[PDB]
Parts: C-alpha cells; sequence; structure tokens
C-alpha cells in the first residue's frame, strides 16, 4: 500500500496502475520560419491549340500496347557498349545512324535500354529534336518492361518535361515536331502512369 | 532449461560475439549471462534481450 | 517485318488529326 | 482498420515496393489481417537484374514498403 | 529470471550501460530510476558513450526506448 | 521517488525536447503533443544530421517506433 | 463499448496524429520522410493508429548522383506506417 515493493511482478502492477491514472492524450498550448523543399516541375502546358484530344490520346495508349506485345515476338529470337555514351549516341543519331530495328532493340537488355534512353535525353537537352530521335524514344519506351524502376521513371519524366519546354518554341502546328513531342508526353502520361504529366486540355 | 550454468558464446545482431555462463532467463527468450567477455574484456553479469542473439551455441 | 517499330512510330506522328 | 480495406483488394492488379526496393507487379489472390499477400501473374523488377516472372508468389507484410494501386481504384467505395 | 535483474538495478540505483540494437557505435549509461512492461527506461545522469573516440556526452535525464535495448550490464 | 516513463514523458510536454532516433538523426522542438503509443509531436522544429543543422520543419509527427530517447533541453 | 471507440476519434482530432487528420479533413498535403530514404508529398485520404496511409496524388522526391533531384509520381497508395518517420504539416515547396 504505503510501502514499497519487493517483486517486480508487484512493482510492475504498481507502475500499471500510476499510468492508467495518467491522461492518455496531452497536449500543451503554447504561444508563438521553414525550410524547402524544391520540387521538380510539372510538364508546361500545351499552347492554346497545340493540345491533343482525349480520343487522339487513348486512341495511341491502346495502339502503344499492342505494339508492345509485337515487341515480345522478337524478343523470343535471341551494338556500342553498354557504358558507351558517345558511340550509342552516335550509332542511333550518327552526324547518319542506325534506325531502331526489332533486330537490334530486342537483343537490348533492360538496363541498357534505360542507359540509352538517359543518353538520348542527354544529347536532346543540347541539340534540337530530330524524327530519328523520335524513333529510337518510342521503340526504347516499347521495350521498356514493367514494373519500372523508380530511376526509369525519373528520366521518362525528365524526357517528357525536355519534350513539353521544346513545344513552346514551335510556331505553327504545321511544326513537324509537335505530333512526335504531343506522343511521347501523352505515353509518359498515360501509358506509363505519370498522370500529373498529362495534358488534359 | 538445460543451457544453464553451462558455458556458452552468443552471436548479437549488429556483429558482435559475447562469453559467459548462462544463469537465468525468461518466456521472453531474455538471458542472465554470468563472468562475461565481450570478444572485439570481462563486462560481469549482463541482461541479454530474446531479439538480438542471432546465434547461441556451447 | 523488321522495321515494324519505325512503321508504328510513323503511323502514330502521322494519324495526328 | 485500414487493413480491412487492403482485404478488400482481390483480382486487382498492383505494383509493390519491397523494403529491399524490388518492386512487384502482379494481382492479388489474398491479403490477410497481418498485411501478408498472395501475388499472381508477377513480374519483378530487380535493381541489377533483368525481370522475373513468375505464376505466383506470396509475401510477407512486413517486408513491404507500400503499394501502389491502380488509378481507376474506387477509394471512398472501398474506405467503409 | 531478467527483471529481477532489471529491478535490482533499480534499487540499487545502479549506473548501467545499454547496447543499442540499431547502433554499434554508440552506448548509453545512466543510473535507472524508472522502467516498464515495455521495458522504457527512464534514466538520470545518462550520458552517450562514442566507440573509438572515448567521447561521453551529458544528456540529463532521458527516457530510454525498450524496443532499442540489445543488452544491460553494470558499471 | 521512482520517476517512470510516461509520467516523466507526461512531463516533457510544453517543454522543449532533444528526441534522437534509432537512425542517427535528432530533432530539436517544442513537444506540444502525446499520446498513448508514445507518438509525439512538434513544433518549430529543427534537424540534426551528424549534429549539424539540417532543416527548419516547422510542426512535425513523430512516429513512436522511430524514436531511441527523448530528452529536455533548456 | 465500442462507441468508447469515439474516444479514438476525439484522440485523433489532438494528440499528435491530428497531423494527419488535419489533411484529411482539410485536402491539405503533407510531406512524409520515409525510410527508403525518400520523401512522399501528397495527401491523406485515411489513417489508422500506426499510420498505415492512404494517400493520393503522391510525389516521391529524392536525390543521388553534384546530387541531382529525381522524382516520381503515384496516383493512389497504401504506405505501410513502418516505413514512416517524421511527417510534416503545412509543408513548403518551391519550384
Amino acid at each position: 500500500p504505503s510501502v514499497p515493493p519487493r517483486t517486480p511482478q508487484e512493482y510492475l502492477r504498481r507502475v500499471q496502475i500510476e499510468a492508467a491514472q495518467c491522461p492518455d492524450v496531452v497536449v500543451a498550448q503554447i504561444d508563438p520560419k521553414q525550410s524547402v523543399n524544391i520540387s521538380l516541375s510539372g510538364c508546361q502546358p500545351a499552347p492554346e491549340g497545340y493540345s491533343p484530344t482525349l480520343q487522339w490520346q487513348q486512341q495511341q495508349v491502346a495502339q502503344f500496347s499492342t505494339v508492345r506485345q509485337n515487341v515480345n515476338k522478337h524478343r523470343s529470337h535471341w551494338m556500342p557498349k553498354s557504358e558507351d555514351e558517345e558511340g550509342w549516341k552516335k550509332f542511333c543519331l550518327g552526324e547518319i545512324g542506325f534506325p531502331p530495328l526489332l533486330s537490334i532493340v530486342s537483343r537490348m537488355n533492360q538496363a541498357t535500354v534505360t542507359s540509352v534512353l538517359e543518353y538520348l535525353s542527354n544529347w536532346f537537352g543540347e541539340r534540337d529534336f530530330t524524327p530519328e530521335l523520335g524513333r529510337w524514344l518510342y521503340a526504347l519506351l516499347a521495350c521498356l518492361e514493367k514494373p519500372l524502376l523508380p530511376e526509369a521513371h525519373s528520366l521518362i519524366r525528365q524526357l517528357a518535361r525536355r519534350c513539353s519546354e521544346v513545344r513552346l518554341l514551335v510556331d505553327s502546328k504545321d511544326d513537324e515536331r509537335v505530333p512526335a513531342l504531343n506522343l511521347l508526353i501523352c505515353l509518359v502520361s498515360r501509358y506509363f502512369d505519370q498522370r500529373d504529366l498529362a495534358d488534359e486540355p | 532449461k538445460k543451457f544453464m550454468d553451462k558455458k556458452l558464446s552468443l552471436k548479437l545482431n549488429g556483429g558482435r560475439h559475447v562469453q559467459g555462463i548462462l544463469r537465468g532467463f525468461d518466456p521472453f527468450m531474455n538471458l542472465v549471462i554470468d563472468e562475461c567477455v565481450e570478444m572485439a574484456n570481462n563486462i560481469g553479469m549482463v541482461v541479454i534481450r530474446g531479439n538480438s542473439i542471432i546465434m547461441l551455441e556451447a | 517485318d523488321d522495321t515494324a517499330l519505325i512503321k508504328a512510330y510513323d503511323k502514330a506522328v502521322a494519324s495526328f488529326k | 482498420k485500414l487493413v480491412r480495406f487492403l482485404m478488400k483488394l482481390s483480382h486487382e492488379t498492383v505494383t509493390i515496393e519491397l523494403k529491399n526496393g524490388t518492386q512487384v507487379h502482379g494481382t492479388i489472390t489474398g491479403v490477410d489481417v497481418s498485411m501478408n499477400t498472395h501475388l499472381k501473374a508477377v513480374k519483378m523488377t530487380l535493381k541489377n537484374r533483368e525481370p522475373v516472372q513468375l505464376e505466383t508468389l506470396s509475401i510477407r507484410g512486413n517486408n513491404i514498403r507500400y503499394f501502389i494501386l491502380p488509378d481507376s481504384l474506387p477509394l471512398d467505395t472501398l474506405l467503409v | 529470471q531478467p527483471i529481477n535483474l532489471i529491478f535490482r538495478y533499480l534499487q540499487n540505483r545502479s549506473r548501467i550501460q545499454v547496447w543499442l540494437y540499431e547502433q554499434v557505435n554508440m552506448r548509453i549509461e545512466g543510473c535507472i530510476i524508472g522502467f516498464d512492461e515495455y521495458m522504457n527506461l527512464v534514466l538520470d545522469d545518462a550520458e552517450e558513450i562514442h566507440s573509438k573516440t572515448k567521447s561521453r556526452k551529458q544528456l540529463g535525464r532521458i527516457m530510454l526506448k525498450g524496443d532499442n535495448i540489445t543488452l544491460l550490464q553494470s558499471v | 521517488l521512482p520517476l517512470n516513463p510516461k509520467p516523466f514523458l507526461n512531463g516533457l510536454t510544453g517543454k522543449p525536447v532533444m528526441v534522437k532516433l534509432k537512425w542517427g538523426m535528432e530533432y530539436k522542438g517544442y513537444l506540444v503533443s502525446v499520446d498513448g503509443y508514445m507518438n509525439m509531436q512538434l513544433a518549430n522544429t529543427e534537424e540534426y544530421i551528424d549534429g549539424a543543422l539540417s532543416g527548419h520543419l516547422g510542426e512535425v509527427l513523430i512516429r513512436c517506433n522511430n524514436v531511441l530517447y527523448i530528452r529536455g533541453v533548456e | 463499448p465500442e462507441e468508447l471507440q469515439k474516444r479514438e476519434e476525439e484522440e485523433f482530432n489532438t494528440g499528435p496524429l491530428s497531423v494527419l487528420t488535419q489533411s484529411v479533413k482539410n485536402n491539405t498535403q503533407v510531406l512524409i520522410n520515409c525510410r527508403n530514404n525518400k520523401k512522399l508529398l501528397g495527401r491523406v485520404k485515411a489513417f489508422d493508429r500506426h499510420c498505415n496511409m492512404v494517400l493520393e496524388n503522391v510525389k516521391e522526391m529524392w536525390t543521388e548522383v553534384k546530387p541531382v533531384n529525381k522524382d516520381r509520381y503515384i496516383s493512389k497508395m497504401f504506405l505501410r506506417g513502418d516505413s514512416v518517420i517524421v511527417v510534416l504539416r503545412n509543408p513548403l515547396i518551391a519550384g
């Protein structure tokens, strides 16, 4: 009672009893700043008119799926080195360079598919968008199996960001680039689940 | 029951080893080890937790 | 069709209307 | 409570991050009350490996980092 | 039994050293003035004891969580 | 006069604390709140990695499990 | 009883889990530090005593080798509380 305790289980009963008399939760009112966490940007919206309609977006996504099925037929039938940024750039784009034939993309493993995408993004930041570039990106995207690594998700968002910026330079929809850019943006944004980047018109 | 008062060496998590003689234990796998030596040193009597004891051999 | 991809791409671009 | 919600997710396909960072895509066959998950039609993405198909896989609740859920998933419904 | 040994450390108010689960480069040292069934310990006049560096940081009175405990000794 | 863990904890609310985490980071702030499971809420929170002031986070919930020890500060 | 639970929800409107019930009540965003060594910025749709969480519109943010910010987006998510370290109320973010 008022003694102290002599065995532990007693003490513990003692402490337990005490702890049920305590309030369970306790809020203390106080009387009176923050760092910032950088965060990478969304896509740049499309100039007025340049935005593709939902049915077109859904048309390609569907279409792109089917394409990726085909890609696994060849992939059953089985080049610069994986780390060769320079030779991969040359190989694909050239000066010309090699197109993306199933022959070739079907021989590339995923870690390479990924690398290469990186290289063509680093080329794309500092050079202009050709149609040749266009095919490659689209191919490497058709060779990317999922579920994607986080690192790979970040890559293709970077790439889609880089497309939307370039789309602001354009001055007529007649530009060759516009369709290609809208596509890649749509595929990352809808096929690869990054719908924060999507062009909801 | 019959590791009791029988010398033994323990392997603990984070890669640590311990040599002493089992003196007592409970349902929760906690131990009392007597005359214990840290194998990197005599450190007397010590309470070891249930977990944190990867291996336990004589 | 070893160039199914290059073809698919062009069809897809092209299909913009 | 929230695990009640998980248990309503049979035949939903999801991606799971493991604590080792492995991404695991498959279709839920069942979730138990301690978050242990059985999947089928499974594709496992590894840091320095190619992928792995598997007919089935079951996973301990305490090896999961999180679940990525299908976007179409209707949450407000299932939160009841 | 082990609880008896912890309890004993409470009666004597012994100075003890704790082996941390998650952390091997460091131990905690203090006099024990309370605990509970989760083995959470109120710990008086406490010290972080570094390894290699032979350094000791005064904390004062701290509450140590029970899940962190690999091992308890006396000092 | 044994001081036991919950009462000790309850006794810290309102006041400056240094919570230190099982993974090495620690958090100084005014312990606003506390619950059954020893989750905690801090205000005017400051993060220390390696012991180097890292961030100013304002208000912050800390999950119970991650905590190593908590102590008072002046 | 079972209505005593109700004590649970009062315990949420106050006490450190308020942080989350803020987000659920107001459609506010939180910032969660996770063990994966990444940060999640999203809205809380639901949560329990363990900080298991349903999230919406999550950005997974991290840096990596000088160091480059990386991110990724996640429409809907079930986060195990285990993975949680801290949670910021009213975080501050900038492009």
